[PDB]
């Protein structure tokens, strides 16, 4: 939108897709959610739905106070040695349609669903017929893994954006801000 | 003029497991006796390890011994083979010493790999290094490991004081016996990564700690002699120089960079290669393994 970044993360072993570098990648947004911060744009640059990852760097729109130097959170560390650092830039100046990234798009309700199947007053025989899993089921949703309290290595994940703007500003604020509808940078 | 069907290599720079503990920084003059991390359940049933949440501060504690007499295989069929290869590798030490290596592996060291999945995320990690050749300490050190480049190699006169040690371990000029203690601030009870049993978590007293061959595979990665590519850091040195998590392999056979075939033809072919492919050379002999037919 106003300033669009990235973040490189280098080749490594403990960089590799299984526990080490594939749960921080849609659970690690920390700088939106714990180390300070909550109004940017969600927008990975690295879009690419065909290995499952909605985003290579780490692309995150913001404005051009928030990427030059609002941009200081604790959700940029592990990149000081063990990956490549980034830095801030303009926003999009072309019309690129980058309104997707990490936002709140996922399909995992079968967390705690049995209140909407069988915890109404009846029993666990309706835990498919009254309310069904079908928000409970894992679909092809280009993001990485989270490292919450769900498994010793990564997760799943998804990518909560859609359509990106013309102009330039940050567009709508998901449950990971993810900036659809709003101009980002396209990749 | 052939390599024996039986290579057995008994390897050198043995280490141990590590205990972890937990404990608040600042605190490391009193920081022997600290409570360890145990292995809880949450709920569907896991293990995970966290710290008791009064403190701040991973303690890692392994030893490690440098042994040394990387040449002689411990079982080998012909002799004539076996006198040759040790006639190569007293090529190699007479030609240069073990310093390069041990440089090296003085990094390993100071910049905590062995703190797999916990360096990553930490923000100020301190390893302690002490040589003992008594049950007290004869040498001691003090090493930043985050100031210390995880994926760029580079000397210090601390660091190189310490790589003449390993060196003088490996070549068998004495004993070299280390204790290496690792101080990282990771965050009030957070989680620490221990290794991961086959799903338990290694424990030994009740307290979660790591492989020592997953140490030991930190303690290696000095391989930065590929074929292909030295722009993603060091990789840990074996024949058929390969990583599971990326995947792909490197050294491939086709190539003429394979270590049975740089061996092949730095022993029995009377084929040199490159100094900087010595070195790789020779840290698969400090590896060991069954090798040859």
């Amino acid at each position: 939108m106003d300033h669009y970044l990235d973040i490189r993360l280098r080749p490594d072993p403990e960089f590799p897709p299984a526990q080490l570098m594939s749960v921080l990648f849609g659970k690690l947004h920390q700088a939106l959610v714990a180390q300070g911060g909550d109004r940017i744009g969600v927008s990975f640059p690295d879009l690419d739905e065909s290995r499952s990852r909605l985003g290579e760097r780490l692309r995150i729109h913001a404005s051009a106070d928030d990427l030059r130097a609002l941009l200081a959170r604790p959700w940029l560390e592990g990149l000081r040695d063990h990956l490549q650092f980034g830095e801030p830039a303009v926003v999009p100046h072309p019309t690129p349609y980058r309104q997707v990234s990490r936002v709140q798009a996922k399909s995992n309700p079968e967390r705690l669903r049995r209140r909407l199947m069988r915890r109404h007053d009846l029993s666990e025989e309706e835990a498919r017929k009254r309310i069904p899993d079908t928000v409970a089921r894992a679909l092809d949703l280009p993001f990485v893994t989270l490292r919450s309290q769900s498994t010793g290595q990564h997760f799943r994940l998804f990518i909560r954006h859609g359509p990106l703007q013309v102009t330039a500003e940050e567009g709508g604020f998901t449950c990971y801000g993810l900036s659809k509808g709003g101009f980002v940078p396209w990749f | 003029l052939s390599t024996a069907s039986v290579l057995a290599f008994e390897r050198k720079l043995d280490p141990s497991d590590a205990l972890m503990s937990a404990g608040a920084w600042a605190q490391r003059d009193a920081s022997q006796e600290w409570p360890a991390v145990t292995v809880r359940e949450k709920s569907q049933t896991v293990d995970v390890a966290n710290l008791p949440s009064d403190a701040d501060t991973l303690k890692v504690r392994f030893t490690l011994r440098v042994l040394g007499g990387a040449g002689t295989p411990s079982a080998c069929n012909d002799a004539a083979y076996r006198d040759k290869l040790l006639q190569t590798v007293a090529t190699y030490v007479n030609d240069q010493g073990f310093a390069e290596l041990a440089r090296r592996y003085a990094h390993n060291l100071a910049n905590a790999r062995f703190l797999w999945r916990n360096r990553v995320g930490a923000e100020a990690v301190e390893v302690r290094i002490n040589h003992i050749r008594q049950g007290e300490v004869a040498r001691a050190w003090r090493f930043d490991a985050l100031a210390i480049g995880l994926r760029d190699f580079k000397a210090d006169a601390e660091l190189d004081a310490l790589a003449e040690l390993i060196a003088s371990g490996l070549s068998g000029s004495g004993h070299v016996l280390l204790e290496v203690v690792a101080f990282a601030r990771i965050g009030d009870g957070q989680e620490v990564f221990p290794s991961q049993e086959l799903k338990t978590l290694y424990s030994v007293r009740d307290a979660a700690a790591i492989h020592s061959q997953k140490i030991g595979n930190a303690l290696r990665t000095i391989d930065t002699w590929y074929p292909d590519e030295d722009g993603l850091g060091p990789i840990a040195v074996e024949p058929y120089g390969s990583v599971t998590s990326q995947g792909k392999a490197y050294r491939q056979p086709k190539q003429k960079l394979d270590f049975y075939t740089l061996l092949d033809n730095w022993v029995l072919r009377d084929e040199a290669p490159a100094v900087e492919q010595q070195h790789y050379v020779i840290a698969n002999l400090i590896r060991g393994g069954v090798f040859g037919e």
